[PDB]
């Protein structure tokens, strides 16, 4: 019964710092690597399934969510902060658009609807910031394809290919030495599981790594036919087995 | 308008007429009166237009935000149990008549909403002012277990009673068949029975024919 | 919100302690047009830059601002103007004069220094506008929720540095293109980076609609302010 | 109080703990077919008015509660039990399950110790009566936590009252009468008595029975009070 | 004494110590429990101590049923342990009335950790120092375990463990899932499949048991039910019959 | 009475060839008595037109509110709203209003500026959309409208002769409705340009 | 509607005809008026189709959240739910609901909740338009302690006579057995009632 | 019924109001001003249901006057109609709308023409050469069709104004007491004293 | 033990005390004393009445609630008027709804109850008052004392407040008389005024000092102060 914090758990420090922002980015770094590429025809996000037990089952446990059939997500920190996260990010592209265009935001605009969410965690009563940075890839109509990082402050940029997490520094450099603006999909999910590698410690394949693309529109994954306009989600998880084929030629 | 239900052996199908009425006048010769809950779950509307597309978009809305939640396909009970609840609470005032049917991993299910949030279950079901038409179609050759194309042939026949007896329905039969292994398939125009003949003239008129006050461009963007 | 000993708010005087780590926007105000330009964030070769735009925000089709500060406050205030903006219109059938638009910021900044013990937004603002009862204009505003009129200003880093340097140069009677390279001349100092090149920088100007008697907002390409760099001789 | 410690205690619930042991000592015993309630009432000066400072309260008609620590508290519980018992019985007819009331006290008293805006209850209470199938008898802690009791004992001669229940569980596994447990529970109170033999104190004795009251909560009054005291007064020399 | 210990926000290496301190409470009744599922079954087994000869040991439980298909077994102070039973069973009625079917397992687990991600951010609130296992056979997943702990967390396991002493009872059981290389126990009844459980915990933990020892919470298609001492003893005296 | 015939009113619209054309007559009464001349009815966000008839206070009021809804849209997509998506603005505003509507018949014209295909829809005042490749109608002469249309109209006509059939249409409807008429304004749109012409009608 | 509930020797029995009515037309000739909300409580249905549907569900939802704290709900709890609902709903709701269960304790019951809110136990009840038509049949050939296949034949023989004057009732005559046993839905088909 | 006729010759906008207030059998007054000065540019008449006339009225003038001081700035004609629409508009769905129709004359000195609007209590507005609200404009619209010119003077605009205050006078059943006269233009709002036997 | 432990009443001390409740009972200790007691026809209420200098008046000490109820205070004076006005409309609401005059031990359960939420609410003090109430109900004359913890005692006799414990001594020895003293009301107050007595390093009682309260049998509670209390003193 009623919140007796009613002030801001986020203040600015005397030389000008935002305590508690720095410190959920601190979070993001101790977290599981994941990462985004851009290519020509495509994006791509990844990530590794680091696991609490050999007991568990880690197919239960997605860390690459679909947003809208169009947009995914992918995180690094603090796992049930994205997850909810995921389920507000979703209702907000229904309650704020869908429900009155009808049909999805573009990417752009979703990114600044969950930055919105993460900015007043920022600034609210009794709250803490976020403790995670997410990757948000997706397509529309009218922008193409795109890639956003959003992070525990609200901010949101734009990148042809980015790491967050663990070793996001040495993985950001392993990128802009293999990035160009040629790059067709299957190259992009190749120097994805490529860069992967450097961050994994353990086994490296279609079990213990999650990845999914932005590419074309599935027909076969959309449920029903006739409706002619109506093509089928970019959305798409590779399968563990998918996986594995592109770690025999890699 | 005549929408009707009709389940069969490994599935259920709904059909409907194409025409939209203000009235006596006929508004649209070619609507859709069809509509998806999801991709598996399809629904047909009588009664107030607006308000059966707005029930059906809504619950639509949630249902995919439910099935996201739970990691689940929709169910056809999740979309009766929220338009009963909804159109409960609003006593009447959403004139929305509904044959909602899907198949779900539980199998394949075919009811009726009305407005005031009452429903029911059926092996074939009728609404619309065409309703009457097409149920005696419906006691006349439903029987149990039929193959796929009966029950689309029977659906098909039943709203046909309904374009050519009921002055509320007319033009063109849509039609959507849920299978309990396959995609749906929406079937747009399924007979076009009610093609408008060619006129007796051309209309077309003469440039100039029309006297003009005054003209000028107009500017679109900036 | 509270006050200290010496009559300052705390709060507010952190706030704009971080923002002087913000990159410098720099507004000038020439008597045919606005120069808004500013300096991204120390940035990445993988930085989209066709799809960015951080520090410059359209507000509605006669009225500008660059930003300084945290990017996320600023998108919050940014929407709330927009729709400050609609509201006016829609009341009046007209376009809503600049310094109306500023104020009601400016409010909802001073709103949050006194009460409700939330923090305030870390952001400065230089609106840059343009309307039939005053021309054009430059304004700028902080987290204490007071607003001033300017020629030329800057906000972020260096305005210490950056004021100086356009005090010296400014002149009454300049053309929008004497202000472009007044600008960048400015930024190029002031930056501590080593060359200012077109992928550290996004750049504005609100001119007289080409050729016309309609006033323009021209947010430029990269590109563009590639070439604008080599004209004003900093390749 | 929202407050876990490095080591997942909770101190502030730990010092309400603190005040209960500071209180009078109170007890309860489930019998075979009902359950009897006795509580030590320290007298102070003989200002007070005997029989007529009740510390014993009847929630609904067929329950009953005692308790140890700052009494206002056990006040605030009852007064929340009835609300609770007066709203289940409203719904569905019947008079509330002990155990079905027992959760509802369990779960407000819980409450106290999610907030940093409340402070956890200075009480242990001792509760219990008949329903549709039995007896029952709770005892529930400052924390929200409670258990089913054959016995409870609570306050200042908490551990000797233990000790007396302890050895009538061993010495009668058959059943123990309604009428016999009341004796018992006069005999103990005068047992946990002992610690705070320099200020005089008065006893107080209710129960409820299927046989003896019908299933309702009744208070101990007259002469089987009187002859529960003489038992107690007997077996104390 | 720093707020970041006091509260949910962040210490400076990003750390909610509130958090971890509510991890340390689940131990505090020092109660092992482990779960497994069988081929159409999923079983639960918990410790049972109850020290003082005072208590009604009926009334001395851990393990909960949510509702006809799903079983909660706890691990921490009864106090918290009531309040996510009671939070479990109203957001599984109203599951149910609202969306026309019975919530599953998982699903009634990833809101179970979602209600705890909130203490985990909100200052008001604390969280509860309990984990919490669901178990069901799902009607489309087969049988099923969910594991919620104070941090918000929550995933599906093959088996697991809980409680001071569960690392001993989690090797033992990935041991045996080493030699059998297939993810639940080949068993046609939830009879052996408790027989099982039973005599990996006794292994693993040393210990033989008497029926008033142990606590079982079984869960078969469409119910959920707990064994009585008398289901318990006859399962315990299967096992001395060959162990 | 009828407050979708207080004030009188008509607006049409058809498709042809490459192009869109959207008209309405200019009369605002009330009652019997004619009180302007010069009442538009048609209103363009960019390249996006919307015809309103109904109550003039209604129509008044959308017009601000789409504009309004528009120019912020435009701020965050950093583009026009196109045809297809305005009509669903229009449908859920509309909607939003269930049981307090405005009380107008809305019809959208307009050319998809990515496919340049032509695009018109009509709605009732609780934002019903009439999906039509034809021509859409609306007003106190909405039967008149009805029949003159399906008279006149045939597919693929060329920007220079939809012109003719859309005013005749017009014209004749108007001629028949005594809410409707006192002048006219027909626009032509064409992907590239609008021509906007103002009709010569009976002043009666 | 014609609907009845009745106690005998071994629990208690509901029954009920199948047809719904919108005025002269038959929207339904096959519904189950019979409506479980608990494993042995049941209820037949009057009155509007929406409101009883409606309060059905919430009484369902109220008997499953009873079940997983307090255990099995015995019927007089759950009429004292269905009473809740419509008594204190009594000016929104055109309810008429009879509710009949067995425990192992209390045997068969039967309460009948008219429009009003009331409620009232009863060794049998008649309900819906069609009652009208048996209240001297019932009450001449009821008796207490009858077996199954009296009881079936009691509701059978009073439902078929409610069918036959009633238009509003009509179709198949459905019948659900409470009991120690066991749950048993029956159904009877107008070729062999009307015959009666 | 309550005349309220508005005038827009060249040079300016004319206002004339009637002065008569009538409750029931009896007129309690003939001298009535049914006009407020929204700025000194901009003069609004108003006519309607008996207490919400005034009320508006003054309430709008409120409005405007704060504006005003806020900005040290006349509103143009334009934005004072647009105002006075949306208060309307928004009245018409309220708990209990707002029974006034005005008329709002405006000289506009940023485009130096006068301006005329004609706003129902539905909030119904448009800009007319001339304009009027209740039964009077079954009469003057007519004649306006014909006398009306749009370079017409100030006094050639209060001759056509003398003329339908001539035919109402003739044909109207009630007795309105003769108008009040107010001219808007550059030099701001004056009143003719003089009309009633001018 | 004695440090962060005061703040507020949402903390308890390591030794399970509530400090801010704890002080409140101080602002009684520090407050001028006040007699109650009883027999079985009369109760009776006295009072020694305080100034704040020597042109002010006495500071009025007895409080009516109904004509069967009234109290003395002793503490905080303005939570006095709080809680006599609760009292006061808890009496009222009986009367008017069930016709019924209200127990005195009900008033007491009452009191305690609104006391109790202002010992665990966080920003809200407890009361700084405590409260002799006296009644005549229908079983008989009763007392209660009022302790800001909530803790309300019927007792025959007692005193509160500054040097009280002398009062409290003599009624504990007196007690077997003025129990007895029945149909008498003016020789049970002359018993109370010589109680109050024992509570005296002040001064000789005066005629503004003295403060006395009444309620029995068969009269309303009324007080008496100033000439009217002349012949007691
Ligand atoms: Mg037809
Ligand atoms: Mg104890
Ligand atoms: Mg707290
Ligand atoms: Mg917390
Ligand atoms: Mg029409
Ligand atoms: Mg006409
Ligand atoms: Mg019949």
């Amino acid at each position: 019964m009623t919140d007796r914090y009613s002030f801001s758990l986020t203040t600015f420090s005397p030389s000008g710092k935002l305590g508690q922002i720095d410190y959920a980015l601190t979070a993001v770094k101790q977290g599981v690597t994941s990462l985004g590429i851009k290519a020509t025809n495509g994006v791509v996000i990844a990530t590794e399934k680091k696991s609490s037990s050999p007991l568990a089952m880690s197919e239960t446990l997605s860390k690459v969510s679909l947003l809208t059939p169009d947009i995914g997500a992918v995180y690094s920190g603090m796992g049930p902060d994205y997850r909810v996260l995921v389920d507000k990010s979703r209702k907000v592209a229904h309650t704020s658009y869908k429900r009155i265009y009808g049909e999805y935001p573009p990417t752009k605009l979703l990114v600044s609807e969950v930055a919105k969410i993460m900015q007043e965690a920022t600034q609210s009563g009794g709250v803490r910031p976020f403790g995670v940075s997410l990757l948000i890839a997706g397509h529309d109509e009218f922008n193409g394809f795109s890639l956003y990082q959003v992070d525990p402050s609200g901010s949101y940029f734009p990148w042809k290919a980015t790491a967050i997490g663990k070793g996001s520094v040495a993985a950001k450099t392993f990128l802009e030495k293999r990035w160009n603006d040629e790059l067709e999909l299957e190259d992009a999910i190749h120097i994805a599981l490529l860069t992967l590698k450097e961050s994994v410690e353990g086994e490296f394949n279609g079990d213990t790594i999650e990845l999914a693309i932005i590419g074309d529109e599935n027909p076969d994954l959309l449920g029903y036919t006739g409706i002619p306009t109506d093509k089928g989600p970019r959305f798409r998880k590779l399968t563990s087995q998918e996986i594995n084929d592109r770690l025999e030629a890699l | 308008t005549t929408i009707v239900g009709v389940k069969f052996n490994n599935g259920v199908v709904i059909a409907a007429d194409t025409r939209s009425t203000q009235g006596p006048i006929v508004a649209d010769k070619n609507c859709a009166k069809l509509h998806r809950i999801s991709p598996k779950i399809w629904c047909a509307g009588a009664g107030t237009a607006a308000d059966t597309e707005a029930v059906t978009q809504l619950i639509g809305s949630n249902i995919e935000l439910h099935s996201l939640y739970t990691s689940r396909e929709p169910r056809v009970v999740s979309a009766l149990q929220m338009l009963k609840q909804h159109l409960f609470k609003y006593q009447g005032h959403i004139g929305a008549y509904l044959i909602v049917a899907g198949v779900d991993p539980t199998g394949s299910h075919l009811f009726s909403i009305h407005a005031h949030g009452s429903t029911d279950v059926g092996y074939y079901l009728s609404l619309g002012s065409g309703s009457l038409a097409a149920m005696a179609v419906l006691e006349s050759h439903w029987k149990q277990d039929l193959t796929k194309e009966e029950a689309i042939k029977l659906a098909s026949d039943a709203i046909q009673a309904g374009i050519w007896n009921d002055l509320g329905s007319g033009s063109n039969v849509d039609v959507c068949v849920m299978e309990i292994g396959k995609d749906a398939e929406y079937l747009r125009n399924y007979l076009t029975p009610n093609v408008r003949e060619e006129k007796q003239k051309s209309y077309k008129f003469p440039r100039g024919t029309t006297a003009v006050l005054k003209e000028s461009i107009v500017n679109i963007c900036d | 919100t509270i006050f200290s000993p010496e009559g300052r708010l705390y709060q507010v005087e952190y706030a704009l302690e971080s923002i002087s780590h913000a990159g410098t926007a720099i507004g000038i105000m020439a008597s045919d047009g606005i120069v808004l330009a500013a300096e991204r964030k120390v940035t990445s070769t993988l930085l989209e830059q066709d799809t960015s735009t951080e520090k410059l925000y359209k507000l509605n089709d006669k009225i500008a601002v660059a930003v300084a500060g945290l990017t996320a406050d600023a998108e919050i205030l940014i929407n709330t103007a927009r729709i400050h903006a609609q509201n006016y219109l829609k009341t009046y059938n007209e376009d809503i004069p600049v310094e109306i638009l500023v104020r009601r910021l400016s409010d909802i900044k001073q709103g949050y220094t006194q009460h409700g013990g939330l923090r305030p937004f870390g952001v400065s603002f230089i609106y840059a506008g343009y309307d039939d009862r005053y021309g054009y204009q430059l304004y700028t505003s902080n987290p204490s929720g007071n607003y001033t009129g300017w020629k030329a200003i800057s906000v972020g880093a260096n305005t210490s540095a950056a004021q100086t340097l356009l005090q010296m140069d400014y002149k009454d009677d300049m053309k929008v293109d004497d202000a472009i390279e007044l600008a960048l001349k400015t930024l190029s100092k002031t930056t501590d980076s080593s060359a200012l090149t077109y992928d550290r920088l996004e750049f504005a100007t609100i001119r007289k609609g080409a050729n016309d008697g309609e006033v323009y907002q021209k947010i430029f390409k990269p590109q563009e302010i590639k070439d604008i760099l080599v004209k004003t001789g900093i390749t | 109080n929202s407050v876990f410690s490095p080591d997942g205690r909770n101190f502030q619930v730990e010092y309400a703990v603190k005040a209960v042991e500071n209180g009078t000592t109170s007890i309860g015993i489930k019998c075979n077919d009902g359950v009897v309630f006795a509580v030590e009432k320290l007298i102070t000066s003989k200002l007070l008015v005997p029989q007529k400072n009740v510390k014993i309260q009847v929630v609904d008609r067929h329950i009953g509660c005692v308790y140890s620590g700052l009494i206002p508290d056990g006040r605030h519980l009852v007064n929340r039990g009835r609300e609770e018992a007066a709203s289940f019985k409203k719904l569905y007819k019947t008079p509330i399950p002990i155990p079905a009331f027992a959760d509802r006290l369990g779960q407000y008293v819980q409450a106290h110790t999610l907030y940093n805006s409340v402070r956890p209850f200075g009480v242990s209470t001792i509760f219990g009566g008949v329903d549709k199938n039995g007896a029952h008898l709770y005892m529930l802690e400052p924390s929200g936590s409670y258990w089913g009791y054959k016995g409870a004992a609570t306050g200042k001669g908490r551990q000797s009252a233990k000790a007396e229940l302890e050895k009538l569980v061993d010495h009668h596994p058959e059943g123990l009468s309604a009428r016999e447990a009341v004796k018992q529970a006069a005999k103990i109170i005068y047992l946990a008595h002992e610690d705070n033999k320099e200020k005089d104190f008065e006893l107080e004795i209710s129960w409820c029975s299927l046989s003896e009251t019908n299933g309702l909560h009744k208070f101990v009054k007259g002469d089987l009070l009187q002859e529960a005291i003489d038992f107690a007064q007997k077996e104390i020399n | 004494a720093g707020y970041d210990r006091h509260i949910t926000i962040f210490s400076p290496e990003g750390r909610l110590y509130q958090v971890e301190y509510a991890f340390k409470a689940t131990n505090q009744t020092n109660i092992n429990s482990l779960a497994v599922r069988g081929k159409d079954c999923t079983v639960v087994i918990s410790q049972k101590k109850v020290p003082d000869k005072l208590l009604d040991p009926t009334t001395v439980s851990y393990i909960f049923c949510i509702s006809r298909t799903i079983g909660m077994v706890v691990n921490g102070p009864i106090p918290d342990a009531r309040n996510a039973a009671l939070r479990a069973k109203a957001e599984a009625a109203e599951f149910r009335y609202k969306y026309g079917y019975d919530m599953p397992c998982d699903v009634l687990a990833k809101r179970m950790a979602n209600l705890s991600q909130i203490y985990t951010q909100r200052a008001y609130m604390r969280p509860l120092g309990v984990i919490l296992t669901f178990v069901s056979v799902d009607e489309e997943l087969g049988p099923s375990i969910y594991k919620t702990d104070p941090a918000g967390y929550y995933v599906g396991y093959k088996a697991t463990a809980t409680g001071p002493k569960q690392q001993e009872i989690t090797t033992n059981l990935e041991n045996h899932f080493k030699k059998s290389k297939i993810d639940h126990i080949n068993e046609e009844s939830w009879e052996k499949v408790v027989e099982f459980a039973i005599t990996h915990m006794i292994d693993a933990l040393g210990t033989e048991f008497s029926k008033n020892d142990l606590e079982v919470g079984v869960a078969t298609k469409d119910k959920f039910f707990t064994l009585s001492a008398e289901n318990i003893e006859e399962r315990l005296v299967a096992i001395a019959e060959q162990d | 009475s009828d407050p979708s015939s207080i004030n009188g009113g008509i607006v049409v619209a058809m498709t042809g060839k490459d192009c869109v054309a959207i008209a309405c007559d200019l009369r605002l009464g009330s009652q019997s008595l004619g009180v302007s001349n010069k009442f538009e009815k048609i209103f363009h966000y960019g390249h996006v037109f919307l015809g309103i008839t109904g109550l003039a206070t209604d129509v008044t009021t959308l017009n601000e509110m789409f504009r309004y809804k528009t120019n912020l849209y435009k701020l965050k997509e950093e583009r026009a709203i196109e045809p297809e998506t305005f009509t669903q603005l229009v449908s859920s505003s509309l909607y939003e209003r269930r049981f307090g509507p405005y009380f107008v018949g809305p019809v959208v014209a307009g050319i998809n500026s990515k496919s340049g295909k032509p695009f018109i829809a009509g709605f009732d005042l609780i934002g019903c959309i009439d999906e039509a490749k034809d021509f859409i109608v609306s007003g106190t002469a909405s039967d008149q409208l009805f029949g003159m249309c399906e008279s006149l109209y045939e597919p693929n006509l060329e920007p220079e002769d939809l012109f003719e059939t859309i005013s005749q249409a017009l014209l004749n409807a108007a001629d028949r409705d005594a809410l409707s008429g006192w002048g006219a304004v027909v626009y032509i749109i064409k992907k590239d340009e609008v021509v906007k012409r103002y009709l010569k009608m009976r002043q009666d | 509607t014609s609907i009845m509930a009745v106690t005998f020797k071994d629990g208690v029995i509901l029954g009920a005809d199948s047809r719904t009515t919108t005025g002269a037309y038959i929207a339904n000739r096959v519904t189950d008026k019979l409506t479980r909300v608990h494993d042995k409580i049941w209820c037949c249905r009057s009155g509007s189709a929406a409101d009883t549907q409606a309060i059905a569900d919430i009484v369902q939802y109220h008997l499953e959240l009873y079940t997983s704290q307090y255990g099995t709900p015995s019927t007089e709890t759950a009429a004292s739910v269905f009473k809740e609902l419509c008594y204190e709903n009594k000016d929104n709701l055109t309810a008429g609901i009879i509710v009949a269960g067995y425990d192992d304790k209390n045997k068969g019951e039967v309460y009948t909740i008219p429009l009003g809110g009331s409620v009232h136990k009863l060794p049998y009840a008649i309900a819906g338009s069609g009652s009208t038509f048996i209240y001297g049949y019932c009450d001449k050939n009821f008796r207490e302690n009858m077996s199954k296949e009296e009881t079936v034949d009691f509701i059978k023989h009073s439902l078929s006579q409610a069918i036959k004057w009633d238009g509003s009732s009509g179709g198949v005559i459905r019948m659900v057995v409470l009991t120690a046993a066991g749950v048993e839905r029956l159904i009877f088909y107008p070729d062999e009632y009307e015959q009666l | 019924m309550d005349i309220i006729l508005g005038i827009r010759v060249q040079d300016s906008v004319i206002l004339a109001s009637s002065k008569a207030v009538t409750r029931g059998i009896s007129v309690l007054k003939d001298s009535d001003d049914k006009t407020r000065q929204l700025s000194p540019h901009t003069l609004m008449s108003f006519a309607g249901e008996a207490g919400d006339t005034v009320q508006f009225a003054e309430y709008i003038q409120a409005n405007i006057q704060l504006y005003s001081i806020r900005e040290d700035y006349e509103l143009s004609p334009q934005a004072v109609s647009s105002f006075v629409r949306q208060e309307l508009a928004k009245s018409i769905r309220s708990r209990r709308p707002y029974q006034v129709n005005v008329l709002i004359g405006g000289y506009d000195k940023k485009k130096n023409k006068p301006e005329l609007y004609q706003i129902d209590y539905l909030g119904t507005k448009v800009e007319l050469p001339y304009g009027a609200h209740g039964y009077s404009g079954f009469y003057t619209f007519s004649l306006l069709d014909h006398h009306y010119r749009p370079d017409m003077t100030t006094e050639e605009g209060l001759d056509l104004l003398k003329l339908c205050v001539q035919e109402l006078e003739k044909r109207m059943p009630m007795d309105f007491k003769g108008v009040i006269v107010k001219i808007v233009d550059k030099d701001g709002i004056r009143q003719v004293d003089d009309f009633q036997a001018q | 033990f004695r440090n962060n432990y005061d703040g507020d009443t949402v903390t308890f001390s390591p030794t399970g005390r509530l400090f801010q409740v704890e002080y409140a009972l101080e602002a009684i200790k520090q407050g001028s004393v006040t007699v109650g007691l009883r027999s079985n026809t009369h109760a009776v209420l006295v009072a020694l009445k305080r100034n704040a200098d020597e042109l002010s008046s006495y500071q009025k000490k007895i409080i009516k609630c109904d004509e069967h109820m009234g109290l003395s205070l002793a503490g905080l004076a303005p939570d006095a008027r709080v809680l006599s006005n609760y009292l006061r409309q808890q009496c009222n609401y009986s009367s008017l709804v069930f016709n019924r005059k209200l127990a005195v031990e009900r008033a007491g359960h009452l009191l305690c109850d609104k006391a109790q939420k202002n010992t665990q609410s966080y920003g809200g003090r407890p009361y700084g008052v405590g409260l002799l109430i006296i009644g005549y109900d229908k079983s008989g004359a009763h007392l209660l004392e009022f302790q800001p913890s909530g803790n309300v005692t019927e007792l025959y006799g007692t005193a509160i407040g500054a040097r009280s414990q002398g009062a409290k001594t003599y009624l504990e020895r007196t007690l077997d008389t003025f129990i007895k003293i029945d149909g008498n009301p003016d020789e049970l107050i002359k018993a109370g005024v010589e109680a109050i007595s024992q509570s005296l390093r002040d001064e000789s009682l005066t005629v503004d000092n003295l403060s006395i309260a009444i309620v029995g049998k068969d009269t309303p509670f009324t007080i008496y102060d100033g000439e009217a209390v002349a012949k007691y003193i």
